[PDB]
RNA sequence: UGUCCCAACGUUGGGCCCGGUGAACUGUACAUUCCAGUGCGGAGUCUGGAGACACCCAGGGGGAAGCGAAGACCCUAUGGA
RNA sequence: CGCUCUAAUUGGAUGGAAGUAGGGGUGAAAACUCCUAUGGACCGAUUAGUGACGAAAAUCCUGGCCAUAGUAGCAGCGAUA
RNA sequence: ACCCUCAGAAGGGAGGCGAAAUAGAGCAUGAAAUCAGUUGGCGAUCGAGCGACAGGGCAUACAAGGUCCCUCGACGAAUGACCGACGCGCGAGCGUCCAGUAAGACUCACGGGAAGCCGAUGUUCUGUCGUACGUUUUGAAAAACGAGCCAGGGAGUGUGUCU
């Protein structure tokens, strides 16, 4: 009578003490929006990032208040870079075969959006039997 | 009429600036202040020059205006306004919770703040706000 | 053209629309604005008073250079848009018509919703001096109306 | 000759218009003009072997 | 002899209000400013103060170094006629 | 990093592709991805190629559109109707 | 189609077809600029590169993020005391000891708590910094030049030879 997500939605990866520290760091520190300079001043100018090139650009010159310039110093910790917030490493999956070789302790799985309902149900059920959590589960009424 | 002043300060024979400075400090700390006997507060210097300064202020102006008070009432208050960011929300609040009066409309005799009292016995070159106001053309309503 | 921008319960609701009327889109906004919440009956009386010149239509957005009207309350500028008003009286006649043929008491129904939309312009061209020409167009208006039982 | 088949000319300064060759009040020939030539297009002469 | 002293009154069409019709110029953004200062030495936007409740109608045009025209002057181009 | 089309290898889609709107996650970032709605037929990945391959600008071009504005004009003419 | 309305072969209402009419005629999809109505936030005593980073208010269906808060305790870099005891200094105050102690960012464990609640998103308030962008220029916020806004279009290519 209510909606229930298929699979091991609650499943949690196990991570070394270090990795969990680093993942918790990344989540604490965060990073700036790194949006394009002045995108908020002109509609035609999109948020996507482009390096400010104006010889006079206040951002390009690093004037406090004009936004942070993309630098390598902003990168995330090697050990965690790319992990889903849960700590799981994602694996893009299109069919049942793709499920083979996936560590349900370490990796969770994300079903390509294109995969239709029919093939989903198959993937979702065998994914769970293999101890793998599906990040984008189908919600059925039970 | 009726002003729940947490502090009632007496300006009689006290150095306006020094008092005003301390009143702003408190009003910014949230205190509701009321200054008493403004007509009797004093400012050191050579009367002649002092008056010139103020007369000039009265004369300065134009369409946009430069409203400067002539009553020892206003005078004292504008002085305090100069010691507060009266245009910032916090500063208008503090300034507004401060009021100056001619004489003392309370029952309690106000208090004399440290280092704002002037010794008439060892000081001859000074002026009374009221003397100033009479010179400005104010109406002696006190 | 438009489509009803609001959901209406058929059991307690009457509808009506005007299609591509060539009239001031600015007047319509004001008119709609003014008669919403009124009784279809009240609305008719009002718009006829406007047409008559006894009741002014508050102009709150498109008021540049409009002269103040004593009768406007809470505001100042206003006019008597008789053309637009007449087209609204057609809209109303139709809505109250449909409402009766459905068993309701048309006139007593509340104007739950009324909005004007500029659907286009019948384009025109005006010769100007120096051998050049400039636009001389006509707005085309659409307007939705939804009647609701009190 | 795609886009070059026109006698379009630019009016030059004077009418608060960019110097773009026009004809019958329509911009033409130049690459940044709709219906204008393609700046650096594919070429038959190129050796694709 | 209203050119002037020195302006007045009047006439007609406008102007103003209402119905109908219905453009153009112009627009980086923000924008209630004023006095000063500063700055590429001619600032509504910086700095300091002052002033400033919102909207609307009419006006004569002080300012936006107002709008209009890639300066005719002047110089430069191994330019043109 | 991203775009077009070619090839090899290998996948998705009417149990709903592309696109679009709003929304969640990743990447320092170019950008990648997921969810819901819409849509109703196509769409990818990896590798090696391909090139009329990336825009905020050029008094840029073309189209559309907002303010301007319910504003100017619909009075002036020796034919005031 | 039929019926009602209308000056009406208009239009509108009700209805019918179809998987769909938000496929109804320049009718696939249907972006942005933008318009109407409307919801959330702000709002008629107040200041202007429109933001960035911090932190508050208010607002939020599900989904795709799930964290967050307080007691206490563990760990604890640089830094690092109050009080008190003694001894200096005209004085403000300093020295020795108590002590590299208490404290000390992050992180964690037990217990307790939150589901608009944490993140995130919308808007608004406060703090810090902040006079666009690109170009010309020794020097541009510039009273130097360009653009009304948006979408789409818009600029190192080919052959020959040389290196
Ligand atoms: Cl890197
Ligand atoms: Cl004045
Ligand atoms: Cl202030
Ligand atoms: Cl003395
Ligand atoms: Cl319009
Ligand atoms: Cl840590
Ligand atoms: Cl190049
Ligand atoms: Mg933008
Ligand atoms: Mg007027
Ligand atoms: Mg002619
Ligand atoms: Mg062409
Ligand atoms: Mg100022
Ligand atoms: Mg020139
Ligand atoms: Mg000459
Ligand atoms: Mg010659
Ligand atoms: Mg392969
Ligand atoms: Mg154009
Ligand atoms: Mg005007
Ligand atoms: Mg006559
Ligand atoms: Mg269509
Ligand atoms: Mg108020
Ligand atoms: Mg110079
Ligand atoms: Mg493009
Ligand atoms: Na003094
Ligand atoms: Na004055
Ligand atoms: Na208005
Ligand atoms: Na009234
Ligand atoms: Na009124
Ligand atoms: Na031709
Ligand atoms: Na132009
Ligand atoms: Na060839
Ligand atoms: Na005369
Ligand atoms: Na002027
Ligand atoms: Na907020
Ligand atoms: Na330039
Ligand atoms: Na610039
Ligand atoms: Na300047
Ligand atoms: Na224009
Ligand atoms: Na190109």
């Amino acid at each position: 009578t209510e909606l229930q997500a298929r699979g091991l939605t609650e499943k949690t990866p196990d991570l070394s003490d270090e990795d969990a520290r680093l993942l918790t760091q990344r989540h604490r520190v965060g990073k700036p929006q790194f949006n394009r300079q002045d995108h908020h001043k002109k509609k035609r100018v999109s948020t996507s990032w482009r390096k400010p090139r104006g010889q006079l650009s206040k951002q390009r010159r690093g004037i406090k208040g004009k936004g942070d310039t993309v630098e390598a110093g902003f990168r995330s910790p090697t050990a965690v870079r790319g992990k889903h917030p849960s700590g799981f490493e994602e694996v893009r999956v299109h069919n049942v075969d793709d499920l083979e070789g996936v560590d349900g302790d370490t990796e969770a799985v994300r079903i390509a959006s294109k995969v239709g309902a029919r093939k989903r149900e198959r993937i979702e059920e065998e994914a769970e039997d293999a101890g793998i959590r599906v990040l984008n589960p189908t919600y059925v009424e039970v | 009429a009726e002003f729940d002043a947490d502090v009632i300060v007496d300006a009689r024979d006290c150095i306006m600036g020094r008092v005003a400075s301390q009143v702003a400090e408190q009003a910014l700390d949230g205190e509701t202040v009321a200054v008493v006997n403004a007509e009797r507060a004093v400012i050191t210097g050579r009367e002649e020059q002092i008056v010139e300064k103020y007369e000039k202020r009265v004369d300065i102006g134009n369409d946009n205006g430069y409203f400067y008070p002539k009553r020892p009432d206003g005078i004292f208050k504008r002085t305090i306004r100069g010691m507060l960011p009266h245009k910032k929300q916090r500063g208008r609040e503090a300034f507004e919770s401060v009021r100056v009066y001619l004489g003392n409309p309370y029952d309690e005799d106000g208090e004399v703040l440290d280092g704002t009292s002037l010794d008439r016995l060892s000081n001859i070159k000074f002026v009374t706000l009221g003397e100033i106001s009479e010179t400005l053309g104010a109406n002696k309503t006190w | 053209g438009i489509s009803y921008s609001v959901e209406a319960d058929p059991d307690t609701t009457a509808k009506a629309m005007l299609r591509e009327r060539q009239m001031s889109f600015k007047h319509s906004k004001a008119i709609a604005r003014e008669i919403k919440g009124k009784t279809a009956g009240e609305a008719v009386d009002y718009l006829e008073a406007v047409i008559e010149g006894d009741q002014p239509v508050p102009f709150k957005q498109h008021n540049s250079g409009v002269g103040h009207k004593s009768k406007v309350d809470g505001w100042d500028a206003g006019r008597y848009p008789e053309k637009a008003s007449k087209a609204f009286l057609d809209l109303l006649e139709n809505a109250v018509g449909n409402a009766d043929h459905q068993g309701f008491d048309g006139e007593a129904m509340t104007i739950k919703h009324v909005a004007a939309h500029k659907v286009g312009e019948q384009q025109g061209r005006k010769p100007r001096a120096m051998g050049r020409a400039s636009a001389w167009n006509s707005p085309q208006v659409d307007v939705e109306l939804i009647l609701e039982e009190p | 000759y795609a886009g070059l088949r026109t006698p379009a000319e630019s009016f030059g300064s004077g009418r608060g218009q960019a110097h773009v060759p026009k004809l019958d009040g329509r911009a033409r020939r130049v690459p940044q003009a709709v219906k204008g030539r393609s700046a650096h297009p594919p070429k038959t002469e190129k050796d694709r072997s």
